[PDB]
């Protein structure tokens, strides 16, 4: 029953001018046995040299880039190309976007690692307008800014409206502008209690 | 089998005040106000007293799941001191190394 | 200072637009709404699932190492020092025969 | 003046792994993808690469023997979203009392001798049967040939 | 004296890995993380369950392969992939290799709700840093 | 000379100027059907030849997360809306339009709908729970001159 | 791969729709590490990945956090004598600017799928809409 012997390490057969995305396509362990590199690493010992790449735990410990290469990225993203659309040329600056979009909606995400993708944190969203985008009379603006409170910001002239109550971020995302729609229709409103102030 | 009879009763008493968490608080929300009559309040305030003691959840402690050790316990990966320096010390907690300063 | 009419009033309209408390209320009776808006500790997953499940694991090895896929040295340890014992005569009596009648 | 929006492309869950795809190419100094890349483990000749690939798929079966006959310690569900495919599965007959309903269960889960009785049995008690169903039940004698389906076990 | 995690002095005799060679004041500085997750990052959560996990998952490692681990796993988690490489000696015959990364892939996948993979990279023998 | 498509031909069909005029799904798929169609996949089943084609596979199977991550990926409330979880006042009709009765349930409306953890159901259930609470005690409550339903 | 080459390789399908596309102003991508030399490596790997598709990156470093604790060392008393652990978390934000909505799954989808182990994200989306169409016009 002799025992099994293991084959020489394929390095030796790869050329130098090897297309090495295909040696590695995806993100893989260290194998000293593909990696045709004489890295070594390990604090040396006194009159010692770093290990060996062979049974070292260390370069296996590190999550290595060998298949993000600039030859690969460059290849990869000339495929991606097709997918992604074109920014509309009209809305060179940021003060152009405000002119016709006023609504600034921020939403999160969040990427971990574990067998739950489930995240509290990604219902919550943030409507950001500008009263002067908003069509508002004088009246109106001053009991827009009232009925707000500290939401409105003097000094941008920014409205806030933060909404995580709901559980859903369409909820959530859908319920600003809700809030939204309400004040500025309260806002033009006049009741006859405002005659007194 | 579980570390010892005592992570044991505790985890009955984690598994009983989440069967009776909705009740005890819609019981409890009357009590918690001035706006009912007080008669209602008292006799609110013993229908919480009849629910089986297990189900109070003030009678849960954190013990480490490892050792059972009721104190000394670290709340984010509910290990004890002893438990969570060993696998410190060994490199296998991610992130986790001695503090040098 | 105190809030006029117009200040009054427009909170009102605030808090109806905004789904807050509407009417006066003491601080004792804002527990309901706290206790209705937020999870209890009962309820989170934190609490109910302290522990792992202590039986499963137990259970599944076991299994496994009468399966011969998994190897107890633990277990191995123990179950010679059981033989040992048993041929030193001590071994644990049986049930309702022990030392005192 | 009204700004012209681009009109968004749309394209499947796995569109973006398929083009990444198909950048690579194979490697020419590797075994297949399948066989572990070590060269202690790498298949020398024809007949280990279908020894290591059978014995692969018999610890695959020893795995999946485990977990369909003790199901109550795989029964844990932490994974969201829920993953269907990772969870023990069930293949005998959880309906007890003897209805149409029944036997449509057995023939769901293909047993053949099961659904055999269990129609004998309710055309014994005369209850009605639908003939849609009395055509499930010739589906799966007829496909299997009166004989249950071919499965290894202990 | 300090005690935890130090292979000590013999009389030069004692083979220690660079792993083993290194006490716990030298985690960051010249060994690193045997496991990477991103439960320990600032405001994340589930350190709990991955630390559990971690613990269960290097138990039964040595268990599936008694006397064939030359040295401690290593556990890598990307997104919901659990990927364990582990450094195994070369003295089962390889077709026995097959049959337990197939029964461990499958038993672990099944009972974390994640796809597992089992990375193996087979030396001829233990590797020494130093004689201690 | 051995032209594939010119010459005669057998012409006992003709040209299908109607086309699968009867729908595939004729019936619910049978076992000959269902059958036949996982023999038609294994014709093509080779093994994987890369970490994409893996990944790929388990992507189709659920077992993979999609990308871009989405935290509340087939999390869907019901099919609920913002509206059925905020204005809950609804439910309460059945409850005194006026008293310390619709007073206490002001405030627990309120914070049901500032609750994030709990569906609409669930919220419903919390309400329809102090409506018999407060049937059973019909006779303390009118002692303290509260009329409830 | 020699002379033996693929000839015509299959490519995904994408079918433009007519749903108008989301526009983000802006998106922020947060990634944490333990470990600096990894957020270099990611750094590159998303500064080079967003220029090869056109779009426009920053990036600045926010300042690190190190939460320290500090444990009894021993298993029973000597109080006095203890042990302090800390963890580090080091920040590399990548700040894109003017993306459709397209631009922005197919480049997240790209850079989450290849976040190394450790490395955990924080993307933060800055959509710009139009105002509703009841607020535009008041109405009484
Ligand atoms: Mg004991
Ligand atoms: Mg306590």
């Amino acid at each position: 029953p002799m025992r099994r012997k293991a084959l020489p390490p394929r390095t030796e057969k790869m050329d130098t001018d090897q297309d090495w995305p295909s040696v590695y396509p995806t993100a893989a362990p260290f194998k000293p046995s593909a990696v045709p590199l004489p890295v070594r690493m390990g604090y040396p010992v006194k009159k010692g040299v770093p290990m060996a790449k062979e049974g070292n735990l260390e370069l296996l410990k590190i999550p290595n880039f060998l298949h993000l290469t600039p030859v690969a990225i460059k290849r990869h993203c000339a495929a991606l190309k097709d997918f992604c659309t074109e920014w509309p040329a009209a809305l060179d600056s940021d003060e152009k976007c405000e002119e016709h979009f006023p609504v600034e909606i921020d939403t999160a995400d969040y990427v971990s690692s574990g067998p739950s993708i489930r995240n509290p944190k990604a219902r919550a969203v943030t409507l950001r307008v500008k009263l002067s985008s908003l069509n508002l009379d004088n009246h109106a603006k001053k009991k827009l800014i009232k009925l707000v409170g500290e939401r409105y910001c003097k000094a941008t002239d920014v409205l806030t409206i933060t909404t995580d109550r709901c559980p859903l971020k369409r909820q959530n995302y859908d319920y600003a502008v809700y809030l939204l729609t309400v004040l500025y229709h309260e806002s033009w409103k006049t009741e006859d209690w405002e005659n007194s102030k | 089998y579980y570390v010892d009879w005592r992570m044991l009763r505790d985890l009955k008493r984690r598994k009983m005040a989440y069967e009776y968490a909705d009740e005890r608080l819609r019981i409890n929300s009357l009590r918690k106000n001035t706006i009912l009559p007080k008669d209602l309040q008292e006799m609110a305030g013993d229908e919480i007293a009849a629910l089986p003691r297990d189900s109070c959840p003030v009678r849960i402690r954190n013990r480490c799941v490892m050792t059972s050790r009721p104190r000394g316990v670290k709340r984010r990966w509910r290990l004890s001191r002893i438990v969570f320096r060993h696998l410190a010390d060994h490199g296998l907690l991610s992130g986790v190394q001695r503090a040098i300063w | 200072s105190p809030l006029s009419e117009y200040a009054l009033r427009m909170s009102r309209l605030s808090a109806r637009i905004f789904g807050e408390v509407a009417r006066s209320t003491d601080s004792k009776s804002m527990k309901v709404v706290s206790l209705f808006s937020e999870q209890p500790l009962a309820k989170k997953k934190e609490t109910y699932d302290w522990y792992p499940n202590h039986n499963t694991y137990f259970a599944l090895m076991g299994n496994l190492r009468f399966l011969g896929l998994y190897r107890d040295e633990h277990q191995d340890f123990k179950d010679e020092q059981r033989r040992l014992k048993k041929l030193r005569g001590k071994g644990k009596p049986r049930k309702g025969e022990g030392k005192r009648a | 003046e009204e700004i012209v929006i681009p009109k968004k492309k749309t394209w499947d869950k796995v569109a973006v792994l398929q083009a990444l795809a198909s950048t690579v190419n194979r490697d020419p100094t590797a075994a297949p993808y399948v066989f572990h890349d070590d060269p202690y483990l790498i298949p020398t000749s024809a007949l280990e690469s279908r020894s290591f690939l059978l014995a692969k798929k018999s610890g695959e079966t020893a795995a999946k023997f485990i977990i369909n006959s003790y199901p109550k310690y795989f029964q844990k569900d932490i994974a969201e979203p829920h993953i269907p495919c990772l969870m023990p599965e069930y293949f005998e007959p959880q309906i007890e009392d003897v209805s149409e309903a029944a036997l449509e269960e057995r023939i769901r889960l293909r047993k053949v001798r099961a659904s055999v009785d269990m129609f004998d049995q309710l055309l014994q008690a005369g209850t009605t049967v639908s003939l849609e169903t009395t055509n499930s039940l010739l589906d799966l004698l007829c496909y299997y040939g009166d004989q249950e389906p071919p499965a290894d076990y202990p | 004296k300090n005690r935890a995690a130090r292979v000590r002095v013999a009389k030069g005799n004692k083979p220690v890995s660079y792993e083993e060679a290194h006490a716990p004041h030298y985690i960051a500085h010249r060994k690193g993380w045997l496991s990477l997750h991103t439960g320990n990052l600032d405001g994340e959560d589930h350190a709990a369950e991955r630390t559990l996990e971690d613990v269960f998952l290097r138990k039964f490692m040595m268990g599936t392969f008694p006397g064939c681990l030359a040295d401690q796993i290593v556990l890598k988690r990307r997104a919901n992939q659990v990927d364990i490489c582990a450094l195994v000696l070369r003295q089962l015959p390889a077709h026995k290799f097959y049959f337990l990364v197939g029964y461990s892939e499958t038993l672990l996948s099944h009972f974390y709700k994640c796809p597992v993979r089992l990375h193996l990279q087979t030396v001829p023998s233990k590797v020494v840093y130093k004689y201690i | 000379r051995k032209y594939l498509f010119k010459g005669k031909r057998l012409s006992i069909f003709a040209d299908k100027a109607f086309a699968d005029e009867p729908p595939e799904p004729e019936a619910s798929p049978s076992l000959w059907e269902i059958e036949f169609a996982k023999q038609l996949a294994s014709v093509a089943d080779q093994p994987f030849e890369n970490g994409f084609e893996e990944m790929i596979q388990w992507t189709k199977e659920g077992k993979l997360w999609e990308f871009p991550v989405n935290n509340e990926a087939g999390l869907d409330d019901d099919g609920s809306e913002f509206h059925e979880h905020i204005f809950l006042d609804k439910y309460l009709e059945d409850f005194p339009k006026q008293g310390p009765i619709r007073l206490f349930m002001e405030l627990v409306t309120c914070g049901l709908s500032k609750n994030p953890y709990l569906s609409v159901k669930q919220k419903v259930e919390h309400i329809e729970w102090f409506r018999n609470y407060f049937n059973e005690k019909r006779d303390i409550l009118k002692e303290n001159n509260i009329a409830f339903t | 791969l020699h002379v033996d080459v693929p000839k015509d390789v299959t490519r995904p399908t994408i079918t433009t729709s007519d749903e108008p596309d989301t526009l983000y102003k802006r998106l922020s991508i947060l990634v944490k590490a333990h470990d600096r030399a990894v957020l270099d490596s990611y750094e590159y790997f998303a500064v080079l990945a967003a220029k090869e598709l056109g779009i426009s990156i920053k990036v600045h470093e926010p300042p690190r956090k190190i939460e320290r604790f500090t444990l009894l060392k021993s298993v029973h008393i000597f109080k006095k004598h203890r042990v302090q652990y800390e963890m580090r978390t080091l920040y590399r934000c990548l700040e894109l600017k003017h993306l459709t909505g397209s631009t922005a799954s197919v480049y997240l989808e790209y850079i989450q799928r290849n976040l190394p182990e450790g490395v955990a994200m924080e993307v933060t989306k800055t959509q710009i809409q139009q105002l509703p169409e009841h607020i535009k016009e008041p109405m009484w």
